Formats: C-alpha cells, structure tokens, sequence
C-alpha cells in the first residue's frame, strides 16, 4: 500500500513549494482507504544527468511541474516527458502536467495535455488551490496501474 | 536554571537565553549566568547595528559569520558595505570613544569577511572602499592591514574504451584531483536555495558558476562511463552522429568491471561525488538494459557494485562530498521558511538554518585540503579529449548494441 511519486521540473518552478504544503512519507486517505506515499523531489538536483534516471526507475507516478510565468520552464517539460519514457519504456504510465502560478498562454498549456493521454491541472503557490487535488489525482492513476 | 524571554528594539527582535550553571564548588556563590542575546528578525539597517555592536561577538557568536555568508540572498555586497559606511560616517560627530570602538568592530568584521569571502570584493565596491578609506584618515584612526588587502582584491578525439589502459586507482586519483579542486573553488554562498533555485531564470546564466562547475564535472564523469561502456564517441549533436566500437558481451563486461573498480577506488579516497557519478551512470537506463554484458561480469564485481549501490602509500586524507544532497537541503530550506516576516522584518532564523548547512561544507572543504593526490598528465589529456554522448545518442546506441527481445 505504497505509491511512489516523483515531482519533475526546472528550478524556480516551485515543486518544493507544492511538495511542502500538501504534507504540512505520509499516511493519507485516498478513497476511504489508508495509503502511504513517497514524494521524492529532484529539488536542487535537476542538472545532474544520471541521478534523475535512478529516481525514475523506482518511481511509479510522475508530476510534470512548470511555471505559468516562464516560457523556458514550460519548454523543458517535453524533455522531462522524454526522459521518463526512456527509463520507463511504456506509453501507458501515470502522468500529470502541472502549471504553477506565482506569460505562457492557457490554450497552449491545454495543447500539450491533449497531445498525450494525461490531464492538465493548474496550481497556485500559496493560495493552496488544487494542491491536494494534484497528488490525489496522480495517486488514483497509480492505483489504476496497480 | 534555564530562562528564555523575548525582546524588542528600534527595528529588530531579540531573544535572550540565560542558563544558570551550578558552580564547581557546591558551597560557593552562583557563577555569572551564561547568556546569549540572539537577533531573530529585523530590518537590514538593524542587522548592521547588531553587526557593528561590540557585544555581539560574545552574545550572538554566530550572527556575524551567518550574516556574511548569507547576505547575497537578501541584499548585495555594496549595500552591506554601504550601510557599514553609513553607520561609521554617522558616528563621526559622536564622542571619540564610541567612534573608536565601532571603527574597531567594523575593522574586525570586514577582515573576517575578507578572509571568509574574498570573491565578494570586486570592482562593484570601489566607491564604498574609498568611503571607508577616507573615513579612516579623516578620523585619524589592523586598519592599514585591512586596506592593503581590500585594495589587492578590488584593484587587480580520445577513445573512451581506452579507460582499460589505465589502472583503476590511478583513474580514481585523477577524478578525485579534478573533483577536489572544484570543491575547494566552491563558494558556499552560491549553494543557497535562493540563488541556486533561480539559476534557470531568464537572466541568471552567469550566476552560481562554482556550483555549476561541480555539476559539469559530475556530468562529464557520468558521460565518460556511459560512452565508454557503449564504446561510442560523439561526433555530432544528432542522435545518429556517433561511431561505435563493435564489442561482444564478454568485452563489454571488462568495461563494467573497470568502472566498478574505479568507483570502489573513489570510495576509498572518500570521493563520493564520483562514486555517485559512476554508480548512477552504471544504473543509467541505456546501460542498465545491457543484460548480456551484465551477465558476463565477474561475480565479485557485482558484489562490489551492490555494496556501492546500497550506499546510494600516502593517498591523502580528504573528502569530496556529493553536492546535490546539500543543494536539495538548501533548496527545500529556502521554500520551507519565509524570507521576511509580516512586519517586513528579515527572517534571520532562516539564514541561521542556512548557515549551519554552509558550515558543514566549510569543514568538509578544510578536510578536503588533507588530500595528497599526484597529477597524471596522460590520464588528464585522455579525459580532456573525451567527447561524451548525449542522452539521445546513448539510448540509440544501446539499442543497436543489445537489441530488445
């Protein structure tokens, strides 16, 4: 009863900001059921090549986080999508695209969500909207694979 | 016994912690209580008041080094220097006694700063230096020592399969040599999550150079392993542009064993940065697949490989840590605590947590200086001529080398 989650993205996007508010390993209630989850951050370690590869081997579900301000951080999202497919050679894998507000259009955000078979969710830094939804959303998609 | 009470001042908040210790002679008078008035929050100007207070050295021993190491997170060097010059020029009209003692603290603070972070004093502070220099002569006040030192800082295609040709411990020494000097060049203030976290932002390409240099070497090593085991040399940017050496599985095994031993020799040198580069590279997806080659590997090599994966002569008493655990810790620490309190006061408690981590890599830096590693120019030029494969190139070659079944 343990679901391994990985948060992927660039620095300054605030995966770490999103990580801390959901918790502050954790025991949670998903669908009336006691489940434990590991959120393993690539925080600070994003520029290390072989490191993230090791994370993606053991990780069972992914959060692809980019900021709604920078074009550059949004541009790097397909690289992270590619890396995950290289490690986990399977198209049908738990995935979630996450926009984080704290310039890039919303219509262009929905386009990449449509290109793949996975939902897109937007979140705020400290307003805490959809912060719980994002993990709970992914955990169910992980449980679906289980 | 142990008593704790808050305080409040012009633009700052303090916390006194006075603990009464039992005397050495049980019948003697109580010895003076050991107290520590520590700044907890406050304006930037208030921090400089506290910085230049003679009491701080003994009341808040680790305020000065913490402010100096972390100031780039919430200010700039010329502003901090500027405010110190503000205070001193303001005290010019004061009675000479208060002027001398603060000048003295200012002299002592800057000298510590100069010794601790010389790479702070660029041409950006030329005016502030003149400001301080004019002051010292105007008031007639190691002043001369500090001025001399401040002015001297402000005014100045290899074959990757050839890894088999070298002895493994010889390779580890060279890798450790390169990693160590990069770790000594590491400016710990650049590891702060408020700076490293924003390295990708649209104007920060030249920010955090010493940290990036460390990462680039970690990636060159992980590249070298991946490229070597695949027996491929990168001749273009494209996923196809690369020449492969045809190698049977038993021949690839020899490259696996070599690198496993290189890792092990890095572990004995306590160079964990390269241990983690080699190990994660061997666990890397284009090389994890290669079961035939992994199956041809000597079993004692696999045990050493497990032993290393479970972690994640005079050969120098040193260490090179895997920076990354530190970067992670600092990035998460930056996001867990706020820069400023609701009143607009700088949250100096965050910086205290930050500096504690920055302190640990300082002691590791001093430990690192115990290394006795001899340069090898043949291994060195081999490394410098090494052209590593891109992630896209390595995945393509792996498939052409050991196809899926």
């Amino acid at each position: 009863a343990l679901h391994k989650v990985i948060m992927v993205g660039s620095g300054g996007v605030g995966k770490s900001a999103l990580t801390l508010q959901f918790m502050y390993r954790k025991k949670v209630v998903l669908d009336g059921e006691e489940v434990q989850i590991d959120i393993l951050d690539t925080a600070g370690q994003e520029d290390y090549a072989a490191i993230r590869d090791n994370y993606f081997r053991s990780g069972e579900g992914f959060l692809c986080v980019f900021s709604i301000t920078d074009d550059e951080s949004f541009q790097a999202t397909q690289e992270f999508r590619e890396q995950i497919l290289r490690v986990k050679n399977d198209e049908s894998i738990p995935f979630l695209l996450v926009g984080n507000k704290c310039k890039v259009p919303l219509s262009e955000c929905q386009l990449r969500a449509q290109q793949w078979a996975v939902p897109y969710v937007e979140t705020s830094a400290k307003t805490r909207e959809n912060v719980d939804k994002v993990f709970f959303d992914l955990m169910r998609e992980i449980r679906s694979r289980k | 016994s142990v008593s704790v009470w808050d305080e409040e001042e012009d633009g700052a908040t303090f916390t006194v912690t006075s603990r009464q210790y039992r005397p050495l002679d049980p019948l003697a008078p109580l010895p003076p209580p050991r107290s520590s008035r520590r700044l907890r929050a406050g304006t930037l100007e208030a921090l400089v008041r506290h910085l230049l207070d003679a009491r701080t050295a003994g009341a808040d021993m680790m305020f000065t080094p913490a402010l100096l190491a972390t100031h780039r997170a919430f200010t700039s060097t010329p502003a901090l220097f500027g405010l110190v010059a503000d205070r001193l020029e303001a005290l010019e009209s004061y009675p000479p006694g208060e002027l001398e003692r603060t000048t003295g603290v200012a002299i002592s603070v800057l000298s510590t700063w100069l010794a601790s972070h010389p790479e702070d004093f660029g041409s950006e502070v030329k005016g502030q230096l003149d400001r301080l220099e004019s002051f010292l002569l105007r008031t007639g006040y190691g002043s001369a020592d500090l001025i001399r030192n401040l002015r001297a800082r402000v005014d100045p295609p290899a074959d990757p399969t050839d890894v088999l040709v070298f002895l493994a411990d010889h390779l580890a020494e060279q890798l450790t040599l390169l990693d160590a000097e990069l770790f000594l060049n590491l400016i710990p203030s650049q590891c702060l999550g408020g700076l490293w976290g924003h390295r990708d932002r649209p104007g920060h390409s030249h920010l955090c150079p010493s940290v990036r240099a460390t990462v680039t070497q970690f990636n060159k090593v992980a590249g070298a392993v991946v490229s070597s085991v695949l027996g491929a040399t990168s001749i273009g940017e494209g996923p196809r542009e690369v020449t492969v050496r045809p190698l049977r599985p038993p021949q690839r095994a020899r490259l696996l064993e070599k690198w496993i031993r290189v890792a092990e020799e890095c572990r004995l040198l306590r160079n964990f940065s390269s241990v983690y580069a080699v190990v994660s590279a061997l666990q890397s997806s284009p090389i994890h697949r290669l079961r035939a080659a992994w199956g041809e590997t000597t079993r004692d090599s696999l045990r050493v490989f497990s032993s290393l994966c479970q972690i994640f002569g005079f050969r120098g008493g040193g260490v090179v840590p895997y920076l990354g655990t530190f970067l992670k810790d600092l990035v998460m620490l930056d996001a867990a605590s706020k820069d400023e309190l609701e009143n607009g006061y700088i949250n100096f408690d965050k910086r205290r947590k930050e500096f504690a981590i920055l302190s640990e890599l300082l002691r590791l830096q001093k430990e690192c200086r115990g290394y006795d590693l001899r340069p090898n120019s043949d291994i060195q030029q081999w490394l410098q001529g090494l052209q590593p494969l891109t992630e896209a190139q390595s995945h393509r070659v792996s498939c052409e080398v050991e196809p899926p079944g």
